[PDB]
Parts: structure tokens; C-alpha cells; sequence
DNA sequence: CTTCCTCGAAGGTTC
DNA sequence: GAACCTTCGAGGAAG
């Protein structure tokens, strides 16, 4: 498989990786389970992969589910009842599970037990069930949307961040060997620059560039070929996608840089307002291409010079 | 062969089919000697 | 041609058409099926017809279904057995599929096999179902509701776009030959300009013009008749209806461009709130004639110069 | 009968009437069925009446149902199975059909066939050439895919004084009542542009002429009858006049808020906004402003007050 | 009885009563059913009473139901079809029928037929049910809540007005003879002037005065007993309640007549903003004691001469 | 017990007691049910208590329910079917009923009948239910939410007032006798002045003082123990809390008495804008410590001398 | 275990402990339950622990739930039917309970009864439930957000405050005593100074420092080792979190110190307003880093000199 | 899925 | 320019 299995193979995330090593080995010296750990950050940074690495370093079998996959307390009760001592449970988008599901998790995390009422009318009893020692691993895209009392239960916080050019270039090379593709150190740098920090994007771009090089070339990925392929795929030199270019172009040409409301913009381009604000705007904000104001979004001077329009 | 028959019926039920309908669907298969995979495959193919 | 079979015949969509050619040829130069593909765009552009063309270019048979028709995992698994090695499965409105099946769908896509788990949970056993290689082609209008695991499986993305005048004009010409009518290129250009970029609208205008040209004329659509027909109907040269012109005029004449509330505007033109917001208002925003603000709608400078009124901030 | 049967009897609607004649004649010349027609607009303008005229001109038998009656897909499938070649299906209040039924209907409109599931069983149907006709007051409430399948759109408009004058005279002959040319014009001015309102006034005046007169409508009886009903020469009702008077005498023309005006006339807030203001705004007696609503110069001249900006 | 039964007994409402007489007489000469009638207006003015009087003058039986009772089309389809020629159907609180049911009346009122689905499954069919001539009568306080296509079908509209002192005096005297109490005409005028123009309030005051006159008096109502009883109830000669008087006094003694805001005034009287604006403010404005302006409420000269202050 | 059982035990509310006595006595002589009555006013003044007193004086069994306990008209019909002649039905917090149900009472209150739909659905018809004489009693904290047609049907209205020091002092003594404690007359007067004129508050303080006097004292609530106990609770000799004192102190120390705006003051006190206006400001205004003005609010001389600062 | 269980073990909160001791002891001489108690204040200070201590002192069982966990009245009714005489019910985040649920407590807390509709169809009937004696304990972050009728029924109030430097030092020493570990007084003081006066933070930091001292040190915590561990984590030398640095850095660089609206700041940093208002802003205010004014928040000079900027 | 209602904006007066 | 007051418009959450 492409994904790494041990801390030696996992490139980057030096801070998170360095912290986890100390805690994982310390837990072994005391012969006890690892404290509950929360991983968070932009999608595709490797949160899921890290969970598998932790399991191998611990020597445990991973179990998995997701917030949207759990809809009733009985589901989590069954899941938690289907646990073995030392097991590691990974829950994707732990913040999306309903408020009724967290009820079970608080006592499960802190005391490792659950309580279920039984009986009706004049009859009323409950069953208190002990849980074996386990390690919950949660992952989310947004930390501020997690339940405050739940957030307080996590003992370790792992903040993922974007990879730098040295790491992404090494990841591109690693993957290229699996495809038996010949790529020079120059071409690998171009893909790393325009993949805007995300390994998942780099792997997808590489496969698409390969198909072009196998026809419009002799199967050798040259820097000249990579640039021609990237323009055919409509990928900007700044890593702006087709949708990103469409947004900036519309604000400058139709609104003089704004201000413009999210609804008006989302109606001009055939997009859902919830998608624009969740998928695309976050990246454009972090790079300062779009700024938020009382009257709406505004394109900065940086955007004008990039697109090639004279600023006012 | 009752093990393969029960397995195929149980597997069909695991896909959400009703016990009665799954039993009938598998009961519609003639060959008992064929493996559960062929039974469930033939059952689903015949049910399409 | 109106019904195409190869990219050589499909009108428009040159961007997506050029990209798919390369990926299909690279797939043929190997013993591999085409990567899982996802098609995006507004409704009515031809996403379904594009699937038939890809199937013919690949030299494979096409299976067709829709998201709502799949209610349980057994439904999908049954269809998957019908697929021969390399077959293409097209799922329309894939975003409407149920979450219970989503778990099964992406699993088979990645592994080409399905594992079934049976038993009480304490004692359980698995069975392995090997599947032939296949290509899934999904079509959707709403993407922000697709789950992250599903999105990650699709390796190719294609965006559909509104047809431009040079391409939309040819659709009118080809359609005009199915019927028995002659049309001058200058007349065809006038219809394409008013078709809002949608083939289905261009056909509707052509049908209405045909009726006039054979009752009030010599059965030929010349530039003179097209102007008369386009005058009986009130479709403006920009594609604005009679009500659309009344909306813009009212905002400028009575409210000085706004801001004006939806309720106040509705009672002036004598229409329901839901009718102005869903029938007429959507197209006026795309053309940039109005904007939506916290305090109401406002007309832009582009509207003033189109209606012919002087503009002042 | 009250409802006209042919275009020669159908007064007004020159735009919609002129267009439909062209399309019907072309369809007959080709021996083809008419494209699907959608009729929409304000209440009482003639939408239902026009649907029957279209059938009489085409020379077909009309099937009639309504959206509120079709509650499940099985209902529609049963209805469609009875259609014969060239038949016309008319669905009133089409905006009420459930979304599960619309998905079935817009497919049959394009391909004339059905393949649907309905202890469940599969049903497949091949439909002959037919024309669907729909009438609604909330055209925006239909799904965007469905609207795209209609081939003809008819938007209704209000009538002019010469048209309503002729309609009043026609209805008077059905009631075998004698009415003068100048008396008919006095009722037309008060009918707000709607045929249904014009017919209602004639009914109320007829009852008065029979009890308080000699059973004949003349310029003198019309003045007495209209004075009893208290309908102004501009069509304003007793409460409409009270609204304008209050604004001019207590707030100097405004601006004033809707809540303040409602409490001063002892009316419910939603009754003033939805029952009385719509006509006053369309006729130009009142304007809405960011700070309230104000009476225009036209209101001052009508009520007889000295205007001041 | 307490509800008048014929136009001879129905005091007041000359405009509505005069019109209905002409239309009922004209309908009888033609031997046909009366057109559909809608009655609307403020509470307690006689809407429900007039509905019965119309039936007595028409000489037909009345079928009665209410808006809250009808919940599904099957109910209305069951009430219909049970009508006989010339029947009158009365629906009280017609404004709270479900909108899906109002649209069933569109055909019944204009053309006397209903599209009915008949049978079940494969036997399901559509047939025209057909109705005999009938008169629908509706009563409501919220006419603006009915749909525009429904209001357009009512052929007669009756808007009710408030009564005058002479009419209320006669109503009090009549009620004083349903019970067994002697009342001086001078005292009857004293109660009428305090009943705010509404017959229900006039009857309520009489009941309270009767109780006092037979417990703290000789069992007869005279100017002496009326003054004592009205002093216990604390109702001013203009009909102002204890709280009404407190509001005017506070505005004149602390703010010099205003302007003052509703929030500031409510806190000074220990009342809450929503009761003052809904219970007390309406009558004070309609009778000219208070004036609303862009800067707040202001007390008029009429309030000064009523409370006994000087309009400086 | 804590709740008075008869009018001879019920202290205060002289205005309401006097009226209710006359109406109850007159009802018995005629052998009739009492007219419907509505009790309303500020929280904790004695509304629920009065509803039981009325039932005991009439000598009838009381049926009890709750406004929010009724969810649909099917519930209300079932309740009304249980009424016996002369029964009293008490609905607490009647303002929480849904509008669809509130409109069913209109017929029941005026004519003692209800229209209902019955049958399997294939065969169904409307029928009248005829109810025996009964008295509806309602209590609400804010009548402004009740619809105009409902309030018009209540025949007797009772508006509750705040208690004065003479009357409130007796309530403290009576409660001490139930607890079998001994309280000095001067100490009872001290608790009343700090109870904001509300009986519920006076009872709460007495419980806390009683607990203290028997844990660190000799079992007597003398004037000396009261001061120590009240100082521990942090209740000023005028009933102001620390937050209330902080406001008056800030206005003098940072603004010289104002005028100052509410938004400005809120920041200097770390209090929420709307909370200050609704939670604390009302009592301070009614007692005369703060005064609203067109330019802002001002602390009166009374606020200066209470805080010990020098007035200027 | 870690959580204290008796007042002799519960460090700090002297003001709350002193009061609860008196009332708990007085409540034992009499044979009755303790009055309803409301605990409120910043999160993580130990109010949940206090509920366990009260139950252990009273000698009864403790049942736990939360407002968000109750969705409809039937849920709460089922819980109340499961209480034994003298039991304690603890409701966390009581201010977030839905209004339909809250109004059931008004009768239960004051009179120990509930009115409920039971059955369906013709079997529908009203029952009057009578509850056994019990004590409700509520916890909330915003005391000013409860409704007036609810807050008026709680008989005891307990405000909680941040721990001082000497108190946290003992908490660290106690925690480091349950675990077999050795900590120097100077290191324990430094670790407490970083803990924002919050015991939950102090316990979490100590656990991580212990892991580091076992792997990167000799198994003993010294100021040199503590500083290294605390510097490997994102804990600033004065406790600022990475979330805090982002806030101050964003305000100073993107808004020039403000004034800035908390809403626009929250959306620019992508954080929930409630978290900054309840968890972050209060500490930044109580330490002089953030100032506030009606226009908005302002960054003080102390913030500029800490982040390394120039207070221009 | 729809009606009610509550939150935010800004126009206008006054000191 | 700071503070009060009224009015309008678009969300959103509780039927
Ligand atoms: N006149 C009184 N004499 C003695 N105790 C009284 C008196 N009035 C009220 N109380 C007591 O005050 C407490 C609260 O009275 P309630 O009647 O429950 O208040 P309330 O009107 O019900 O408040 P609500 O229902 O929340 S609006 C009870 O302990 C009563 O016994
Ligand atoms: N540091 C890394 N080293 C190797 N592969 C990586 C790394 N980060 C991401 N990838 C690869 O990119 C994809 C990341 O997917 P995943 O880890 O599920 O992303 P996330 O969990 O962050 O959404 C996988 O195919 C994975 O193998
Ligand atoms: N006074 C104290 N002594 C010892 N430990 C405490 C003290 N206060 C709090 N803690 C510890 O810190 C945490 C407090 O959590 P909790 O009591 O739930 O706070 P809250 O109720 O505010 O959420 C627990 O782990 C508890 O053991
Ligand atoms: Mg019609
Ligand atoms: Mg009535
Ligand atoms: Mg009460």
C-alpha cells in the first residue's frame, strides 16, 4: 500500500510525531493504555493514516466508524460493547454525531461505564455496565464545533498543519517509484508547488500527468511536459482550481472587487452557498486572496495583480 | 450442504432481506452441491 | 448531429471533451478500465448524453440506474453482478443515495470485492465476493453534500458549462433540419442570443417560430419573419420576458434603485413572493442586473445602461 | 351560460388569445397534438374558462381533475391509463401535487411512457399523443424541471374599461335585465379590472332594482344602489376611505408605520396589509418607504384636501 | 332568550341589517338559495348571532360545524353530500381550516361539484360528485388570513361596527327583563356609557351589578346602588380601569405629557411591555386620550381635562 | 400547612378578597355555578393559592391540569367529558396552550357544547356534545398572550398587587409558628423589609435564618442573630445584591451620577446588555434609586445616602 | 481516586463550603432532604465534584443527566419516576433545557406533583402523579440566562471563583501524591502558575510532564525539566495558549488593535463565539490583556510588549 | 416542511 | 457625538 505504517516512514508532522513518541513509549513502560487523543486540521493531511501508525506502534487492532454512521445510542452501545481490552477506536468527524450519542461517551471516556434504564410506569430500573480499558481516537476538521464537555475529556491534542516544499517533493518521489515513473527533481518540485500543501492532491495530479506524458511524450516526465500538462488540467501556477479562478474572476469583473454577498455570489456561479463557505473560502482566506468585511467579501490588491488586472 | 444453505440464506438476510423472502429466494435454487457464493450469486442473479 | 456517438460528433463542451480523450487513450494503452469519474454542472446540459459517448468510445456496454432506485445494499450488489469486465455503471443524482449503502459503494469501488459479516457479533464469519473490474460514472448537481470518503474515490472531475453563441447556433441549424424548414444563418444567430445558453430553450423558441412562419408567412424563416415572431412574443434581445422588463423598470422608476424588500416589490408587479424569487430573480442575478443585500435588492449600473436610463450613485 | 364557449365569445386577453389561435391552427394543419400549455396569473381573470375553450376549438373531449385529489402515484397512473389518442388532460391547482407524483408526471410528458413500481408490483405503460393543460396561481411553487417541460406559457392580465363594459352588457342579457349604456360604464369603473367582481356588482344591483324599483336598471337606480353599497367611484370601500382619511388628517400624510395605522382604525394588522393595501398601492394612492408609508398627491386630489409637500 | 331570533329583536347594525333584508326578500321572489355570505369584524359585536337570524328568516334548517373540527378532506367531503336542497352550512372560525381543505371548496362554491377519488388500488377512479343548491355562511375575526381565491367567491360581505349609547341602553333594558330585576332608565344609561361600545361588556357589567344589588342592597338597581357597585369595581365614568388611570397619571405627573417610550413607561407601572401594548394601549388610542408619534407617546388635551390637571 | 385554606387565613389582597366574597355569596343564594374567573399578575404573589381557596369556599371537588400538559384537541375533549355538574376546572399557566386548542373553548365557555367529528372515516358525522354547568378558573403570569376573543369570555378578573410591610410582617410570623420556632417582632420586621414585597422571598429567607439559628445559636431568631445570618447571605438592609451595589457604585465613582448610557455602563460592569435591563434595573427604578431620562439614567440622592458617598 | 469525596479533602471554595456545611448539618437534625441548590460559574472549577461530595455527606445516591440530553417532556417524566426518597438529581447545562421540558419542573420542585395525559384514543385520561422527596442540583455557566420563574424556585445559590496560587500548589502536590512521583516545591509552584487558576488544566499538564520526566529525565520533576516539558508543549511562560496567541496576533496585525467586533473576530479566527465569550475572553480580561469599550474590544500595551510588537 | 418571531440595521430627533 | 426611539427586512427554529 502507499500509506506508511511506522513513524520512520511517515514524513513530516515533526511536532505531532515527536510528541506522540514520548507518550507512546512512556505508556509501555508503565504497561497501560494511551490517553484519549484528538487529531484535527484540514482534510487530507494524514489524520487517518496516523491512527493506523499509532495502532502498530502500540500493538493493538484498530476499529473504525464515523459520526454520521452512528444514529442511536444503541449503535454506540453495541460498538463499545464490541471492544477488546486495549482496543483503539477511531471515530471520523466525531463532532457530527448527534447530541444523544455523546451521552454515552462522557461516562465511557471518564469512568468507562454506561447506564441504561429499564421498566415502565410503576416499574423502573437500570443496568450499569462496566467497560474495559480502551483508547478513543477522534478526528475532526473543526475544533471549535466540538462539544465543549467532550473536548475537555481529550488528554492529547494533535494539531495537523500543511506540509512544506521539502516534504511534498519527497512524497511525490516516493509515490512515483510505485508507478515506475521517471521524474526529475525539477518536475517533482513543480507538482509540489502547485499542490498547495496537500498530499492527496499531489497523488491525484501525478496520476493525471502520467496519462498525458504517456501520449504527448516518450513517457519521461520533463519539467516542460509537467507545465504543459498542468495547464491542460486547468491548474493555476498558484494552485487555484477551476472554481477558485471562477470566483476571483467574477468578483473583479462583475463587482469591481466587491463588496458582494455570499448569496449573490453563490447564485451567480452555479454553487451552493454552504459549499462555497466550507470548501473553497477557507483556503482563499488563509492566503489573503479574499477578505471578509461588514458588507461582504472583497478581493485584495494581491488578487488583482495575480489575475492580471490593474488595481484602482 | 445445510451449512452452505444456511450461510447463503443468512448472508442474504444480512443484506436486509426478510427471513421469509430470503428463505424462498434461496429455496428457489435447485443445485445443493454448489457453494454458498454460487447459491447467493444465482439467487441474486435470478432475483434481478 | 443531435444524437452523437463519438467525440467527433458531440457539439460543444470542448474543454471536458478534450480531457476525456487523453484519459481514454491512456487507459486503452493498458489493460485497465477508466478511472471513476464525476460530472458537475447545472441541470440540462447533457450529462446523461455524455455517459453514452464515453461508453461507445471505450467500446463497452452501459448499465443505467438512479440514486433513489437504490434502497438497500442488496439492490446495488445485484446490479454489480450484471457488469461484465470493464462495464460502465452510470448513477444519476448519486448524492441522493442512502448512507447505509454509501459504506458498501466505496468499499467495492476500491477493492473490487465485498465482504459480508454474519452472526450475533460474538461469533461471526465472513464471505468474499470477487467482482470484475468496472468504471463508475457519477453525475450530480450538488457536491457539498457528498461525504469526504466518497469524494476521495473519484479520480476524474469534469465541469459542464453553458454553450456559447458559436456552438448554440449550430444546434439550432441541426434541429431546424429535422423539421422541413429553411433558416438563414442571421436568423439562427438571433435565436441563439435569446436562448439563455440552454439547448432545451433554443428548441422551444424554434418550435414557436415555426408555427408563425407557416401561418403568417411563406413557410421560410427569414430575418424579416424572425423579427416579427420575436415581436409577437415579448422576449427581449437579451432574453428578458415582459415581467423581467417590468421588474427592472419598477425598481428604477419608483425606488431609485433600492434597497427594496421582496414583499414591497411583489405587491407592485402583482405577483407572489415565491414566484419572483424562484422564476424571474435567478436569471437577473446571473446577468448581473441586480444584487441581494441585507436591506433588499439593488439595481446595478449594467441595468441602467440596458434599460436606457441615466445613472448616478 | 356564463362561461364563453369560443374565442369569438371570449372578450379581451388580446395577447394570449392571439397567440393561442396561431398555435391551434398550425397544430390542426399538421394533424398533431398541441404542445403542453401552462396558464397562470391573478385570481378571476379567466384561466379556468380558457382551458375549456382550448378543448372546444381543438375538437376533443376534456378530462378534468385537480391536484388536491391526486394524493399518490397510483391515482395518477390510473387516470393516465384511460387517455385516448388526441385527448386533453386538464389539472387544476397543479401546484398541490406531491413531489413524488411530479417526478412521475414530468417523465411521461417527455417520452409518453411510464415504468414505475406500485404486495408491490411493477407497471409499464405506453401513452398515446396527448396534451396536458395546467392552471395555477403560484407558478413559482412548481419544480424547475417541470416548468421546463411546458411548451406554451400564458400570463393573464387585467381588463380595460371598454372590455368590462361589454362583459357587463352580455351578462345582463342572460339575466334578462334591461341596462342602459351609461349605467354599464358606472359599474365597470368600480370592478377593479376583474370580471368576477363586475358580475357580482350586477347581481347586487339587480336585487335592489327588483325590491326598491321597477325591475329596470337606469342611471338613477344605479346611483341609489351604489350609494347603499357605499362603493366609491374609484372602487374604494368604506374601510379604504377610512385609511386614507386617517393618514391625511392625523399624521400629515406620513410617514407612519403599519402597526400604528392598524391600531388607529381598529383593524387587525394582517387584514390591512393583505386585504386593503394591495389595491391602494397598485393604483398609486399609497407608497411604501424605508420609514413608513405616505399618501401621494393623487390621494389628496381624490379626497379633496390641499396638498403640501 | 339571550340571543335575538328575528330582525325585529336585533337592535342596531342598521347598515348590515338593512342590506340583508333586501337580499333575503329578493331571493324569495326568485325561489332560489341565498348567495354565500361572510361576516367579519371585532369580537363580541354579534357575528354568531346574525348567522342564526338569517336561517330563521330564510325558513330553513341550519347545519353547524367549526374550523378546528375539520382536519382532512375526508371530513369536509363527509359533511358535504349530506346537504339537502336549500340547506345552510355555517362554519365558525373558518380562518383555521387547513389550506389543503380550502381548495376543495373552490369547485363546490362556484359549480357545486367535487372531484372524488373512488375505489381503492386498481379500482381507484375519479368521478364528479354533485351537490344541491346550498348557502355557505362564514364568520371570522381574522379575514386577512383567508386565501385570496376564497374571499373572491363570497357574494355578500358584512363588516360589523360598534354600537352607540342609545342602542346599548335598549340592550341593557332588554337584558334586565330576561333576569328579574327592576332598573331605572337613568341607571341603564350609566352602565351603557361604561361598556366601551360592546354588547358583551354591557351584559357582563349588569351581572356584576345584580350580584351586589341583591347581597349589599334590597335587590333593586337604582342610581344609589349603581354608584356604589361601580365604585367597588372601580370603573371610571369613561370606562377606564384602575391600570388605565394609573398610566395617564404617570405620564402627566412625571413626563409632562411626554414624549415617552413604551419601555420606559411599562417599568414605571410595574407592568410588562407586552400586556400594556395589547390590553390597555388600544382603547386609549381609539378614544383619543393618547397619541403616538415618532418620538414616543403623548397625552392629549382631552386627558388633562379628564384627570383634572391644567393644560399648560 | 404553608398554603392558606380559607379566606379567614388568607392575609392581604383586600381588593380581590372583597369582590370574590360578594360574588361567591350571590352564587350560592341562586344555586348556580360561579362565573369564569381569570387570575393574573406578577410571579409568586399568590395566584395558585387563591385557586384552591375559591374551591374550598364553594364546597366542590377541584379538577386540576396544566396548560403545557395539553398538546391536542383530543386531550381537551377527554377532560371535558369527565366534568360533573358544578365541577371546577383549574388550568394553570393557561397562556401556554396552542392556538388550535384555545379556539375549542369558545363554544364550551359560552354555550356548553362542542362540535366533534366521529366515525371510522368511511362513515363519519358531526355531533354536539352537551356539557353540564361548570366553572373554568385560569391563572397566568401575562394575559397579553391570550387572544382577544378568549379574554372577553372571562366574567371575573383578578389583578394581584404587591404586599405592604404591615401585611408581609404577619406572613413571616405565621410561617414561624408552623416551624415551631420563636421569632422576636423586631426580627420579623427586618426580614419583611428585605423581601421585595414578595411572600415567596420572605419564606425563603426565613428558612435560611432558621437553619442558621439552630446550628450556631441557641434556637431563637433574635435581632442579633438575624443580622449575622443576613450578612452571610449577602443581602443588604434594602434587599440589594452585590451586583446591584456594584452598579450604583460604578455610576457614582466613574460617572459622578451620570447621565450615562446603558451600553457604556454595561462594559464597565462586565454585565450583559439585555440582562441588566431585564434582571436588575426594574427594581432599582421602582424603588427610586435610578431614574431614566432622555439623555441617560441618573442616580438619585437616595442612591447616594444609601451608599455613604457625599451628595453634591 | 483523583476526585475528592469529602469536605475535608475539597480544597478551596471556602465561601461555598462554609455555607453548605451549615445547611447540610441543619438538614440532618430534621428528617428531611436538602433544599434545591444552584451552582454557577466558569467551567472546570469543580462544581460537578461538589455534587458528589454533597451526596456522600447526605448519604444518598446521585443520578446524573444534562439539559441537552432531554428532548421531550416524556423523557423527564421517566427520570422522575426513577427517584427514590432523598435521591439527588443533577442536571448539567440546565440553562440549555428546552422550554417545553422546563415548565414541567415548576410543579415538581414546589409541590412534588405532575399532571400528565396517559393513554390514547378513547383510553386517553389525565393522571396526577405524586413524587417522593428529592433534591435537585442545577449547574449553569450563565446564571443570568435562566427564566425568572425557574430561578425563583432554587433555595440555595453558590457562586464559584478561580483558585489562588497557594491553593493550586496544594492541588498539584496532592495529585502528584496519588501517582508515585516526586516533585520539588519550586516546580510545583511553576506548574500551578501556568494553570490559569483552573484545576482541570493543572491535572492535565502534570500528567504530561510526568511522561516526559520518565523518558527524557531521571524520573524527578525539576524546574529545568518542567520548563523543557512546558516549552515542548505550546504553554507560554505565562499560560497563553496557541488559541490565545492567534487571537492577539490577529487583532494586532489585521485590525491594528481594534476596536473590533467580537463577531467579526470570531469568524476571522474561525472560532465559536460562545467559546471565546465563556472560556477565553474572561481570562484575557481578568489579566489586563484585553480591554473593552462600547465600540468593541481593544488590545492593551501589555499585549503588544508580549507578542513582540511596537505599541505605535 | 412551513409560520412565526427575533435579531440586526439605519433613519431621525435632541442635547 | 453620544443616546432614544421607531420602522423595516431577512433568518431560523418550533410547530
Ligand atoms: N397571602 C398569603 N399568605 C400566606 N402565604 C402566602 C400568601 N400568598 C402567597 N403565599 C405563599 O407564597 C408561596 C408562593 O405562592 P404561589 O401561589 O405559588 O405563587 P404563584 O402565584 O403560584 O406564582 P406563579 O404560579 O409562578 S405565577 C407559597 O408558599 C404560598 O403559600
Ligand atoms: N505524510 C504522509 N506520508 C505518506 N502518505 C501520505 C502522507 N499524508 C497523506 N498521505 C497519503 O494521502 C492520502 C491521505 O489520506 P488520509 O490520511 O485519509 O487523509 P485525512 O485522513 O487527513 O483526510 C493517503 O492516500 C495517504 O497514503
Ligand atoms: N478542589 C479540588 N480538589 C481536587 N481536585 C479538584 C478540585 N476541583 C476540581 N478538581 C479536579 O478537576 C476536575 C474538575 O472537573 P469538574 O468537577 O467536572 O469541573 P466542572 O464541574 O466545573 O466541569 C476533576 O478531574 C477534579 O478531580
Ligand atoms: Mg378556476
Ligand atoms: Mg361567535
Ligand atoms: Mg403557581
Amino acid at each position: 500500500t502507499l500509506r506508511p505504517q511506522y513513524f520512520k516512514e511517515y514524513i513530516g508532522q515533526d511536532k505531532v510525531k515527536d510528541q506522540l513518541k514520548i507518550f507512546i513509549e512512556a505508556a509501555k513502560l508503565r504497561d497501560e493504555a494511551l490517553d484519549h487523543t484528538l487529531l484535527f486540521g484540514p482534510p487530507g493531511l494524514g489524520k487517518t493514516t496516523m491512527a493506523f501508525v499509532i495502532a502498530n506502534e502500540m500493538g493493538v487492532n484498530l476499529k473504525q466508524t464515523s459520526g454520521p454512521a452512528i444514529e442511536k445510542a444503541g449503535d454506540l452501545v453495541a460498538i463499545l460493547n464490541d471492544l477488546e481490552p486495549g482496543d483503539i477506536l477511531f471515530i471520523d468527524e466525531i463532532h457530527r454525531m448527534p447530541m444523544a450519542v455523546e451521552e454515552v461517551l462522557y461516562s465511557a471516556m471518564e469512568d468507562y461505564y454506561i447506564d441504561i434504564m429499564i421498566g415502565a410506569g410503576e416499574t423502573s430500573r437500570s443496568v450499569h455496565l462496566d467497560l474495559p480499558p480502551f483508547t478513543l481516537v477522534g478526528a475532526t476538521t473543526r475544533a471549535g464545533m466540538l462539544s465543549n464537555p467532550l473536548r475537555a475529556r481529550f488528554g492529547i491534542n494533535g494539531h495537523m498543519e500543511y506540509y512544506e516544499l521539502p516534504d511534498l517533493t519527497e512524497i511525490v518521489e516516493r509515490t512515483s517509484e510505485i508507478f515506475e515513473m521517471t521524474i526529475t527533481p525539477e518536475a517533482a518540485l513543480e507538482l509540489a508547488r502547485r499542490s498547495r500543501g496537500t498530499p492527496r492532491i499531489a497523488n491525484r495530479l501525478l496520476k493525471r500527468v502520467r496519462d498525458y506524458a504517456q501520449i504527448m511524450g516518450d513517457g519521461v516526465i520533463d519539467d516542460k511536459i509537467a507545465d504543459q500538462a498542468l495547464t491542460m488540467l486547468d491548474v493555476d501556477h498558484e494552485g487555484l482550481d477551476y472554481v477558485d479562478q471562477k470566483i476571483l474572476r467574477t468578483m473583479i469583473e462583475m463587482y469591481g472587487g466587491g463588496p458582494v454577498g455570499l448569496g449573490t455570489l453563490s447564485v451567480n456561479i452555479a454553487e451552493e452557498r454552504e459549499t462555497v463557505e466550507d470548501m473553497y473560502e477557507p483556503y482563499l482566506i488563509q492566503k489573503g486572496f479574499i477578505m471578509r468585511t461588514r458588507t461582504g467579501r472583497v478581493a485584495t490588491a494581491k488578487a488583482y495583480e495575480h489575475m492580471g488586472y490593474d488595481y484602482t | 450442504s445445510e451449512d452452505a444453505e444456511q450461510e447463503a440464506v443468512a448472508a442474504l438476510v444480512a443484506l436486509g432481506y426478510k427471513p421469509q423472502e430470503a428463505s424462498r429466494m434461496v429455496s428457489k435454487i435447485a443445485r445443493p452441491d454448489a457453494s454458498s457464493e454460487t447459491l447467493i450469486r444465482d439467487a441474486l442473479r435470478a432475483a434481478l
